[PDB]
Parts: C-alpha cells; structure tokens; sequence
C-alpha cells in the first residue's frame, strides 16, 4: 500500500533488536536479557515471529 | 574506543543486580543474610567467618557448615538458569 | 532427485577429485541433471565407483532395488590413468525444487 | 469453589500422603495427578496388578479426607 | 595529575585502586580518583 | 551479473562501535557503523517541523555518552524514553573554542551554566 | 554508586609564599603531606 | 599369622576400630577419638582437614570448643600411636607410614581385586580362598561403638560391600556345586535381609539347582507377595526370566 | 535461473587474525576458549582451527584466540557468582576471530604462519592464521544485472 | 614409580600443595606461601603480576605496605625451589622449566583427555585404567587449608570437575557391568552429597540393573521431599523420565 515498506528479516531484526529482546522476555521465550540476546544473535524462528 | 560503555553490558549488569537480589530472597532469610555478610554484596568488604562470629554468636564450624550448605544449594541446577548466562 | 552426495577424499564442493578433469562443482552440475525414480519414501544411497581411464556416465552407476536411473547416456565425468571416483549419492522423493 | 476444584485437580500425587505401595502402583500406570485418578472408573484401578482391596480402602479414605470421591461411586 | 586519571578511580602510583574512596587526592602522586571521562573536560595551561 | 551484490550492500545497526575523538558512531559496513544523517536530512525534518524526531536523531541516537545507555535501558525495561541531554560534539566544540583563547561560556536564565 | 560511603574527608589548607591559600581534600586515614604544588601559580 | 611382622602397626575398622602392634592391642580409649581415628583411617591415606573432620564427626551443631577437642583427641592418639604415623599437614591431620596389608580395608580390597583377576582368569578356587580370607577380616558389626553421622554412612557403605561380597561368593559357590552350605547361608541372610532381591534370586537359583521345585515356587510366591504388599511393582524381567526358565525345566541351569 | 544454476557465482572471502606478543603476554591460538559452551567449539581443530570444509555461519568460531590477561576489577556480585560456578585460573579474554554478521560459507583453506618455524612474520606477532570462506551465491532480490 | 626421572621436580596441587625433589618433600611454608605457590602454578607458567597475585591471595582488602610480603614469599620460594624455576618478568613471577607430568593438574587434564579419546574409540579397559590413574592423584580435599578467594574458586571448580569425573567414571562402570562397587560408593557419595541430582540418577540406573528396587525409590522419594523442602521446585525432567521408564519394567536397560 502507500503507507507500507518491505524490510528484510535481518535488517528489521537488527534495527528492532532491543524491542525484540523485551518482547521475548515478556512472552517468556527467554529466561532473561542475556538469553534473549543469544537467541536474537543465533536467529531462531520464534525470534522472527 | 574501548572506554565507551556498551549499552548491552550496562543493561546486563543492571539485570544481574536485580536478579541476584531476587534469587537471594528466594532462599531463607538467615541464609541470604549470612551470604550477604560473607561474600561482598550489600557491604563492599567481605567479612570473614571470624569477623561475623561476634554479631551472630556461633562456632566457626557451624557458620562454615551453613555457608557450605548455601553454596551447595546455590550450586544446584534449579537456581542456575537465572544466573548461568549472566556469567 | 539426488539431494546430497559424498565423494571419498573430498570435504566440500570446491576441491578437485585427483584424476578427473571436472571439478566437484561441475560434478554437482552433472549430477543435478540426472533424472531418477525412487520408490522408497526414505532416502536411498546409490553407489558410483570407477577406476582407471575412461568416461564415467550414468550407465556406470549402481542403482539399488526400487531406485532407477532413466538417462544412462548422461556423461558425469572423465578419468585419466590415475583417476578414481567413488560417490555415494543420496536420492530422495519430493515435488518442485 | 471452582478455583478450589482446580487446585484439588492440579496438585501432584506426592501431597496425597499415602503409602509407597499404592503410590508406586498408580505411578506405574502413568497417573501423576489427583484428577487423573478421579477420571478413572472403579474397574480402572481394580484392573491394576498387585492392587488389593486394602489399597482401595486406603485410597478411598485418603480422598475421603480431601472431600472428593471416585467416578461412578 | 593535571588532566585526571586515565583509569576509573585509580591513580598513577598504583595505590587507591577501589571505587569506595572516590573523590580523594592521592598523597603519593596527586591524581584525583574519579572517572576517565574527566579527561574529556579537564584542561591545563602553559606559562610562556 | 554485476558486483553490486545485495549480500554486500545490506547493512544494519542498532548499537555498535562508537568513535573516539567524538562519541558518535563510526562508519562502514564491516565495522557495524551507522548511516550518516547529513545536513540536508536535518533540513527536511525542519521543513516537516518535527522538532522531537530531529532532536532524538541528533542527541539520543548518537553523540550522548549517557543518553544512549539510558535509552537502551528504557527500551529493554519497557519504560518511556528519557529526556535527551547535551550532545558531546557541542562540548568538544566548546573545549576547542576555549583553547583558542575565547571565553565561550554558556549562560542560563539565572546565571552561568 | 548507590549506597557507597566516601572515605571521610578533611580539607587541609595550603598557603604559598605569594599569598595564595587553597584547600585540598584528603582522607582521614591518609598521611597529610606538608608540601604541595600551588593551584594558582605553581609555587611551593 | 604368617604375615605378623615385628614392629608392624595394624588397624581394624571392619569391626570395632582397634590398633595392634606386634599382636598386642593398643588402648584406643574414648569412642569419640575412636571415631576420629576411624575417620582418618577410612580415607586410605588421603589427608583430612580439621574442619571436614568436625563436620563428619559431630554432624550439624558442634559445641563452642570443637577445634580444641579435635586437637586434644589427636594429641591423645599421638601418645597412643606412633609419632610418625599421625602427622599434621596444611592445618589437617593425616595418617602416614602405613604398611601394605596392615589396614584391613585395604587388604580386603586387594584380595577382592585379586579374586576378580582370578575369576577373569578362570581360577575359581583361588578367588574363593582369597575373598574368604578377606571376608574373615570383618569382626562382627562394622564400626562398633562409633558415633557420628559419617560413621552411619560408612557403616552402610561397608555393610553393603560385605553383603555384595557374600552375594558374589554365593553365586561362585552355586556355580562350583557347593550348594549345601549355600542354602543355609542364603536362608539365614534372607531371614536377616528380606529387602535384597538379588540375594533371593540367587536363593531361587540354588533351590532349582539342588533339585526341589515346589517349595522353590513357594519362595517365589513369598517374594511376589512381599513385593506386592510393601512396594507393589510387577516382578523384574530378570526374575521373571529365571522363574519361567525354572518352570520350563531348562537343562542348561541344571 | 535459480534451479538450473545459470546466474550464480562462487565468492571467496579471506579473513585473518594474528596471535601477537603484547606487553601483558603472548596471545595464544588455543581450543580451550573460556566462557563458551562445548557445542560452539565442536568443529575446531586441536590447536583451535576450523576444519576444511566445515560449514560456518555468522557468529561462529573460526580460530580460537585468547588475550593473555586484562586489568581485573571483579564486582562483589560477579565475585559471588564466580564462587558458585568457578572460573578459569588463567582469566584469559575471548578475542577469537568470529564470522562477520550475515555471512554464510564453507571453509576451503587455512594458512598458518609460525615464528617458531622458518616462516617469516612481522615483528611482534608470534603466529598468524588466514581462513578462506567460499559461498555459492545464487541470484536473489536486489542483485544488479 | 616408573616415571621417577632423575632431576625431575614434581608439584602437588590437586590435594595439599607440595614440592617433591627426586622423591624427597620440601617445606612449602606458611599457608599464604602455599597459596601463592598454587596461584603461580595453576597458570601453567604464565607471568602473573604482583598486583594480580595480591588480588588472588587476599582479594579486596590488602594491607598498605604488604607488597614486600609477596616479595618475601617469592624469595622464600626461591630459597626452597631452584633459582631458575621461578623467574621474575615485568614485576611478576612465573614458574617455568616444568617438564611433562610435573604438575598433577596437567596430568589429570591429559588423563581426562585420553579417557575421552578412548570413549570416542570405544576402548573400555584402557580408559578404565586411565581414570583409575586419574583418581589416584588428589588426596582429600583440593587446596587444603589455604586462604584466598582464588583458592576458594579453584577449590570449588576442581571439586565440581571431580564430581563430573566421578559421574563419567561410574556411568562407564554401569556401561561395563560393575554393579556392587558402584552401588556402594554412590550410596556413600549421595550420603555425603544430598542434593546432587546426577549422582542420584546414577543410583537409580545402577539399582535398576543390580536387582534392588525398594531403597532406590525410597531414595527417589527422599530426593523429591528434600528438593521440595529446600528449594520449593520440581526436579529435572530427565530423572522423572528415567523413573517412569523404570516403572514400566523396560528390558532395554536390563
Ligand atoms: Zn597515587
């Protein structure tokens, strides 16, 4: 649409990294911030969801 | 530059500070108190077994045994995943 | 189709097998045109062993029971006097690419 | 009382506090919760090997202390 | 001594390594124990 | 097939290495550097009249030795973004003007600094 | 930095030959030096 | 008696803890210092610190003079034993200068290892003799009059080891055909220890091998009803396999 | 043009690191990397080299280099944690050469230059390692033709 | 005794730290001197600075003029040891000139690596002998009677590493078929270690393959009760899984 842009998975993951870490902690997919950072750097499918 | 503080490192340090107090409060009050009086934490200087045996008033063997028990309890894998990745 | 292979003495697809004029990537290209039929749902290991000079093709391969090659005239590689090729081609079943 | 029923269904068998015999007999079959044993009928636990009438009476008294009962009983 | 410590809360002679007794003047060398970023703000001068 | 491959052009950064002479991020793909927000970009944001986005792109997302860490903490902990401080490059400019024998002093409403 | 107590400080007064007087903060456990460099003119 | 070397100091911990010199016992004294001597002796020459000794001996709550009490017990042993045997190193107390075969536990372990080597080499009679000599070293109850929780743990460990040695000697005796004393020993231990199921399995093997069948099935039924009443599992696949081989009259076992 | 391997190319990238002799001590190329799990260093050689033909992705360990030591100022919290888990006596630092972000390839070659051997090296360094990673890039979105 | 080379100097750190010159022991000295020797040794001959040595020995609160204390400790080491074995580099000390097998920690590392290699190769007797040699190295608790936070950290690390060594050793023992000794010594260890879950799982699998079941599930029930009392949580799912597969009488383990 006119208000939409398509970002790649890696680029959007790198831009939104702290937001993804916070949401991973909130949705209890990671025990803490360090585990969320490790999951983000590894690049699993739950990180992309 | 290496002197620049990494935001991720500072966030991890603050989360460690918040998590260690919580896992100390998970233990009993007396065990958490003697651990916090034994290995730094609340007070910068770590008081030795002799230096805490006057304010609490037991033997060296009793305080050493309960310190070893607290170390073994904290070494159990149940209270490990909250602090293993903190290094 | 063939989904994975393993050449003896080769660790990755960027080396050259000692004694063939086509490198391993050209071998990947030649294997990728090999049309096969596999009755087994599980992957099947086919064996291709050639010693001495000659022209290794799809007719020289050993298809197990239930797996059949269909273009035996497809040339795979060439071998000089000191050439020796051993591949274990894994074949699987599916649709698309 | 719905939360009380959920709690009485949720706690493990270790809080049931009966002997090792019937506890082992029910844990062999795969029962690890009070609600799982409740959902089983009478013939379900009288088909258990090495489960005598004394075991049934002890279990019945145990759940009777907790205020709940068996299925079809 | 002039521009502040290059370390954090340390000083030149090696004494006063900890953080607790921050903001003191070392008697051996005169280095004030504070953060290293003080070197981004602290200047001196040359007499001609 | 040209050598403007997409695997080499793509680069992203949230927080990485920072420069030394001034505390802004450094540049480049291999060293995890940030994109440059030049003068014309700042003109475009003033033409929109978006003071807050411009301020956070100039003071929060670079050039602040304490704002960046506090903002990262606020994002990680979920709380609101703290107020921006003073960019470091302005302080470096003040220090370089002071060593050219210019008594450049900031003034508040009540007095000096 | 949250809960840290600074070592007790004493402000020791140094005066040079030129009349400049200044206070330097030292620790209580610290040994007070009789000699210092003047912040104003660099003299003894 | 053939190894009674002059001047050799020997120790006994497999029963009541004692010290012998030239065949004459030494005044061990108080049971508390006897427990300390046993704790030093049971580590097979490994050094023990004073604090771990206190924790092992007096449990969880020692009184206010634990260190001095341990020190004076060690001093009393120093007068009792040789000065060169009990030594102080790194704040702890250790037993050194121990000769080979003087300690009953070390001698029993060496004899058990030799018996295992002989069994691997096929020498059943030599292994039986060696481990019978090792089993003769047990002087009744392990650690008689020895207080402390570590004493209880060591009692359990050595009792289990002795029971397992009796178990393997029994199976070796069943394989050797000496079932006459084996039946009596197995009945006595099953009366003493109903809890062990491997021992009852060897008893069932002896019952089937010696030639009576119906009372062997009575023994199996007794084991089954005991298991059902106390614990309630089905019989284990090894026990069921032995029972069905016995019921089928397997000529390989006979 | 993707399935028939028409528009695709092999891209080989070289990337090197050197174990030097700094003031505190000599940097060591070693397998025993501290503060890392065993599965991360699974594909390393005995001396700490990724094997030839080992598929590697971003963030993976290529060659294991540790710095000898650093000014140590452990916090009481980290000191207490150290007591629970235990740490390496050496207290070396993780500065091993990792894969850059967003890179996938197959290791096709490693070159090692040793000062103790006859190989000539620049002053200061003790040994040097170069690793080549080769990827067969197909044609994708954004590729300029 | 077969590796007793002439001129070889041997060091002992896995227990009480000691120095051995050609078979005769040397007076190591004060406990802080012993801890300094241990700190200089465990770095495998790496140069440790004087300030770091102070931090290792004493921690956070050192006395002001006590760098000369470390100086005189190093001088006393050079008195006891060779002039050239301890070298001064960049203001610190390093114990160099150590041949292979000189340090017991390095010997334990090599023995563990060889045992892992033989596990990968499937050799049971060779790795069993290697681990038997490994377990005959440390005497008692590691670093006995030495102070310092570095000493405490090394103590707890080497104790944990010894725990995993015992776990792997006795898992291999259960793989080869050593029931009795494994059951006895793991009963002793779990009496000593009440909350070690891996050793208790080893007890479960050992007793499941040894013919003993009642005390196994009794120990398991005690484990759950103590883990709920002291921690308030559930044990690891692997223990529950292995207990469940024990309950169904799976003949795969037997
Ligand atoms: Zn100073």
């Amino acid at each position: 649409k006119l208000h939409q842009c398509g970002l790649p998975k890696a680029m959007a993951l790198e831009l939104f990294k702290p937001f993804v870490m916070k949401r991973l902690v909130d949705l209890n997919h990671a025990q803490n911030i360090k585990s969320a950072k490790r999951m983000v750097e590894r690049g699993r499918t739950v990180v992309y969801d | 530059d290496s002197e620049a503080v990494v935001p991720a490192d500072a966030v991890s340090f603050t989360l460690l500070q918040e998590q260690l107090h919580s896992v100390l409060d998970t233990l009993s009050e007396r065990e958490a108190g003697v651990v916090s009086m034994r290995f730094g934490l609340t007070d910068g200087q770590p008081k030795t077994l002799d230096e805490i045996g006057k304010v609490y008033g037991v033997t060296r063997e009793r305080i050493r045994q309960i310190e070893s028990k607290t170390m073994s309890k904290l070494r159990h894998p149940s209270r490990s995943q909250v602090l293993r990745d903190y290094l | 189709a063939v989904t994975s292979i393993r050449i003896d003495g080769v660790l990755h697809e960027f080396t050259t097998v000692p004694g063939v004029k086509e490198d391993v990537t050209d071998l990947i290209l030649n294997i990728k045109q090999l049309v096969v039929s596999s009755e087994h749902d599980e992957p099947v290991v086919m064996y291709l062993r050639k010693q001495g000079p000659g022209l290794v093709t799809a007719a020289d391969i050993a298809p197990p029971a239930g797996v059949e090659v269909h273009n035996p005239d497809l040339v795979l590689a060439t071998l000089n006097g000191k050439g020796k090729l051993e591949m274990e081609l894994t074949v699987e079943r599916g649709r698309g690419y | 009382t719905d939360a009380a029923l959920a709690a009485d269904l949720a706690l493990p068998i270790e809080e049931l506090e009966l002997t090792v015999r019937s506890y082992n007999c029910l844990k062999r079959e795969g029962i690890h919760s009070v609600g799982e044993l409740v959902a089983r009928s009478e013939a379900d636990l009288l088909d258990i090997r090495n489960f005598g009438a004394k075991s049934i009476d002890e279990v019945k008294a145990k759940l009777a202390g907790m205020g709940l009962a068996l299925k079809d009983s | 001594k002039i521009f502040g410590p290059t370390r954090d809360w340390e000083c030149y002679c090696g004494k006063y390594k900890r953080v607790r007794f921050k903001g003191i003047i070392c008697e051996r060398c005169g280095v004030e124990v504070t953060r290293a970023k003080v070197r981004r703000e602290r200047m001196g001068h040359i007499e001609l | 097939k040209l050598h403007h491959l997409v695997d080499d052009k793509l680069h992203a950064r949230s927080t990485g290495p920072y420069s030394m002479i001034t505390q802004q991020p450094l540049g480049g793909k291999a060293q995890f550097g940030g994109q440059r927000f030049g003068e014309m970009e700042v003109w475009a944001l003033e033409a929109y009249g978006a003071a807050y986005a411009l301020q956070e792109l100039l003071t929060i997302k670079s050039d602040d030795v304490t704002g960046r860490v506090k903002v990262y903490e606020a994002i990680v902990k979920g709380e609101n973004i703290p107020e921006p401080g003073i960019p470091e490059s302005f302080k470096v400019l003040i220090k370089e003007m002071q060593s050219l024998c210019l008594n450049v002093e900031v003034l508040s409403s009540d007095g000096m600094s | 930095d949250r809960g840290i107590d600074l070592a007790p400080r004493q402000a020791v007064e140094y005066a040079c030959e030129k009349g400049h007087r200044f206070e330097m903060p030292f620790s209580v456990e610290a040994e007070i030096p009789p000699e210092w460099e003047c912040k104003v003119c660099g003299a003894q | 008696a053939e190894e009674e070397e002059s001047g050799a100091l020997r120790f006994g911990v497999l029963g009541p803890v004692r010290a012998w010199r030239d065949g004459e016992t030494l005044a061990t004294g108080s049971p508390q210092q006897r427990a300390l001597l046993a704790a030093l002796l049971l580590r097979e020459g490994r050094t023990a610190t004073a604090g771990e000794l206190i924790d092992a001996l007096w449990g969880e709550e020692p009184p206010s003079q634990a260190l001095a009490a341990v020190r004076t017990y060690a001093s009393r042993l120093r007068k009792v034993l040789d000065p060169g045997v009990l030594v102080s190193e790194s704040g702890g107390y250790a037993v050194r200068g121990l000769a080979e075969g003087a300690l009953d536990l070390a001698r029993a372990q060496d004899l058990a290892s030799a018996a295992e080597k002989a069994r691997s080499a096929g020498d059943l009679c030599h292994a039986r003799d060696l481990l019978r000599r090792a089993l003769d070293l047990w002087d009744g109850e392990v650690l008689a009059g020895v207080p402390g929780p570590y004493a209880q743990t060591q009692r359990v460990r050595l009792g289990e080891w002795r029971l397992q040695l009796l178990e393997t000697r029994l199976d070796m005796d069943l394989d050797q055909g000496c079932h006459a004393e084996a039946v009596s020993e197995l009945t006595a231990l099953t009366a003493a220890h109903p809890l062990r199921e491997r021992l009852r399995e060897l008893l069932m093997l002896a019952l089937y091998r010696s030639g009576r069948q119906a009372e062997a099935l009575a023994v199996y039924a007794d084991t089954r009803r005991l298991l059902a009443d106390e614990l309630g599992v089905d019989p284990r696949p090894g026990l069921q396999e032995l029972q069905q081989r016995i019921l089928q009259a397997d000529p390989a076992l006979a | 043009l993707v399935q028939d391997d028409v528009l695709s190319s092999i891209h080989i990238e070289e990337h090197e690191v050197d174990a030097r002799d700094t003031k505190l001590g000599p940097e060591e190329i070693t397998r025993d990397i501290p503060n890392v799990s065993e599965e991360v260093l699974a594909d390393l050689d005995e001396r700490g080299i990724i094997r030839i033909g080992a598929e590697v992705v971003a963030g993976d360990i290529l060659v294991g280099k540790v710095t000898p030591k650093g000014e140590t100022e452990l916090t009481p919290e980290e000191r207490l944690l150290r007591a629970i888990f235990g740490e390496k006596a050496r207290e070396v630092r993780d500065t091993s050469l990792k894969v850059p972000h967003g890179e996938i390839g197959k290791v096709i070659g490693v070159r090692v230059f040793d000062r103790e051997e006859g190989d000539e090296l620049p002053p200061g360094v003790n040994q040097l390692v170069r690793v080549y990673v080769a990827q067969k890039r197909k044609i994708t979105d954004g590729d300029k033709l």
